[PDB]
């Protein structure tokens, strides 16, 4: 008897593997919701993710990738009891669906080493920022196709991944320098294309994901440099600004109050940025390559109604 | 070398009679041929046409306002594969001075292809036409080239037979017409 | 019997006061030279100065604000041997001037903040980045004046110097947050006014300080905000780039040797970048209020010969 | 509300005998007296001339490629201290479109001091030509402007009476004739 709602099956699995990413560890966490507890009636069963996915922001509120994940499940299982059976295959023909993401979800990352080969051509200097993992597989197939290259890393601070990603490829054997943050604008020159990745893409198009994509790749327009970016088909969210901000993580960006005993002084900013279609130029999904206006588009294709 | 505005330009005088003028550059050395036969035809139908060199096009660029360009295919980002040659970086000079910059293309000129490389399609020309001395002792290199790509930043509008589009809305009418199996047309379906 | 070179006479001081900065404390050191060794003709005066001067760039190559200082005393005493007093008096009448900018150039920063007051206005909020201390004395003058404003310190990073500006006006009490610099993009609309200083002013205005002032400042054009930058009139230096690429410290911006047993890896990138005229709008001498083409002037008014 | 370019333009059609047109907007409510007395003694020396209101000053800027400002005052930057009204913005109009922006200034227009605060020089006017029903009980509130500053980027030459020259050299002009002392012109030499 179990409550999937937090640790009683969603954190269980996410001690498991640090390959399994949030969202999909959601949509994990949410088909085996429903799979074992099916009360053979499509009226609550709705009415049980709507109580559950909603203290799931509720349980983490700055996690908004899981937000993503917490809005195309509904998307899933809107469709999933359309084709009209009446909820009485709909409960076996949702869970004969069932297991897809966690076979083709989790394949979405070598399906991206699929079709993003030509990007990385032969001697591309690559800048790269932030853990977006689906890079790191496209950079795992341009290391196992012995096509030639370089690699730049920048900072994530304080997200402190960029210290990762630099042990994560010399020991697979790329030339890589880890560069800070505050060194992009004296180096891009000498840099030539650029790889990022989203925790969610917003309606116009949407980096979500850290603390200063957008200022590299407002650093990149100026440069004009294709400024690329990684992701993924299931990594879509409604949640779209009108500037740079988005819900903030607890409190506006422009704090003044002041440090009591020895609170953390770096951490008073934002973590989470935002840009919108002007300054990137291309995207990886799973269904291809994709220009900024279609992933509106197909952003809103299935999203009014 | 853009049999469409060469036909074009003809009723563009003719059943609209607005009168104005037509600057024409050279694709040197190879549309070259095709620009004293392009103004000609013109001078035929007197469109107050004069011929400029290709280095005076940012001279008078300050002048023109507006600036067309027949080009002979269109990927799915909106940077079309152009004509032969000197094309690109006008259309980059036009862009600099926020002047808009128009393209013809019928349907059939779509590509549901991206451009992965740039310079897997910018094909190259010959050492003959550019220099003919051929030296073999001194023996220099210079460099052709019979395809200009152009970026859809630089690119305005999409005047089709269907209508006139945005540069990055391509891919909709493209998808209307093409399918996501055959884009990868190869039998190793891997 | 001092030799004035390394620490016999120069490093003594610089544990003394962190008042004095590096290229007067050089000037302090290079007027102190010929002072007590003054070798009774005006030959081999300046042949010490040029092996001294020499060995004091050859002492650290890689605090080039010392080279501006190494580069204007040469400048002070060709125009102090100037006047045409045959040496004679020009022993004394070079040390009767002598003490003057131990006198002047430490009165530097209380007249940058004479002049400096009518930029920061009424509720300004302000972008600082790294500790130029001329900076703090002229927000030094802002609290002393009671002008209301408001201040927003960003990194410094590797130079730790942006969590001290913290710490130093804080207790001065000034609303103020700390930033990181990765966050400058998402927060810099808000932002109205921002203030850096340079370590040396270039041939075209050159803000040769810190590792991302260049960054912050490519943000503050596409942001169109009034990019000023405090200095003095004693931080000039001949060394001009064409790129953003100055003298780095030891090797290329982008290395690619490895890791060997646990070496440091944000310190790969450079320290030092380059801005032009292009981004900065304004600055402030001892002399006034100048702008990016007089500075380019009066650093070649005396250069030229 | 420039005599210069009023006396200037009569001689730049008669000793020149250059043909042109002259738009001419309006500076609402405040120069739009002297607005419709401009282009009257212009249209009395016939230079093709025709008031624009100020709200269509942007729809006909691409047809337009240069623009004249008859300014008031000048600083040590370069941002000059123009007249009236309506004309900071649409030299910031004229700046998006690559246009070069012209302004004329007499050498005792010049001003040794800096624009500290842009708003302790721009001057404002009144609410009563602005709208002149006065609601007490209402009673909104609405801003009148009559001095407009522009940034030195959005300029481009100052043809004065010693020639023309950059937005950034203004201060060698300056300390030409103005010195370091009385610039801070007050009895406290605090």
């Amino acid at each position: 008897m179990s409550e999937f709602n937090i640790t009683e099956t969603y954190l269980r699995f996410l001690e498991e593997d640090t390959e399994m990413t949030m969202p999909i560890a959601a949509i994990e966490a949410l088909v085996t919701l429903l799979r074992i507890k099916t009360p053979e009636t499509a009226a609550e069963m709705i009415n049980t993710i709507k109580s559950s996915t909603e203290e799931l922001i509720k349980s983490i509120p700055n996690s908004v990738s899981l937000r993503a994940g917490c809005d195309i499940f509904m998307r899933f299982v809107l469709r999933n009891l359309h084709l009209y059976g009446d909820w009485e295959n709909c409960k076996q023909h949702l869970i004969e669906n069932g297991q897809l993401f966690v076979s083709r979800a989790k394949k979405s990352r070598n399906k991206i080493a699929e079709i993003g080969v030509d990007f990385i051509a032969d001697d591309d200097i690559i800048l790269v920022h932030g853990y977006s993992r689906a890079v790191f597989s496209l950079l795992n197939h341009a290391a196992n196709k012995f096509i030639r290259f370089r690699c730049v890393v920048t900072e994530s601070r304080p997200s402190k991944q960029g210290n990762q990603l630099y042990t994560l490829l010399e020991q697979k054997g790329i030339p890589v320098t880890l560069i800070v943050d505050s060194a992009v604008g004296a180096v891009i020159d000498k840099v030539d294309k650029v790889f990022v990745g989203a925790e969610g893409v917003a309606e116009s198009g949407g980096i979500i994901n850290l603390v200063g994509t957008y200022s590299v790749g407002v650093l990149a327009h100026n440069a004009r440099k294709p400024f690329y970016v990684v992701t993924e088909s299931h990594k879509f969210v409604r949640m779209f600004p009108l500037s740079s901000d988005d819900l903030p993580m607890a409190g506006p960006p422009l704090d003044f109050t002041r440090r009591t005993d020895d609170l953390e002084d770096a951490l008073r900013g934002p973590t989470i940025d935002y840009t919108a279609q002007e300054y990137i130029t291309a995207l990886i999904t799973d269904l291809g390559v994709l220009t900024p206006s279609a992933v509106s588009e197909e952003l809103i294709k299935m999203w009014y109604d | 070398d853009s049999k469409t505005v060469l036909k074009f330009l003809i009723t563009a005088r003719e059943r609209s009679n607005r009168t104005f003028t037509v600057l024409v550059t050279e694709g040197f050395p190879n549309n070259t041929k095709n620009a004293h036969e392009f103004a000609k035809k013109l001078a035929q139908h007197n469109i107050e046409t004069l011929v400029v060199p290709d280095s005076a096009v940012f001279a008078l660029m300050s002048r023109v306002g507006k600036v067309i360009i027949g080009t002979k295919a269109v990927f799915v980002n909106g940077g079309t594969i152009s004509s032969n040659s000197g094309v690109s970086s006008v259309c980059e000079c036009a862009r600099e001075f926020r002047t808009p910059v128009f393209a013809v293309a019928g349907l059939y000129k779509l590509s549901p292809l991206y451009p992965f490389d740039v310079e897997k399609f910018v094909e190259f020309g010959g050492s003959q036409r550019i220099l003919p001395r051929m030296d073999p002792r001194k023996r220099l290199d210079t460099v052709n080239q019979i395809t200009d790509y152009v970026p859809p930043e630089n690119i305005d509008i999409y005047i089709t037979n269907v209508g006139g589009f945005n540069p990055s809305f391509i891919y909709r009418i493209a998808w209307d017409n093409y399918k996501q199996i055959d884009v990868h047309l190869d039998k190793n379906k891997a």
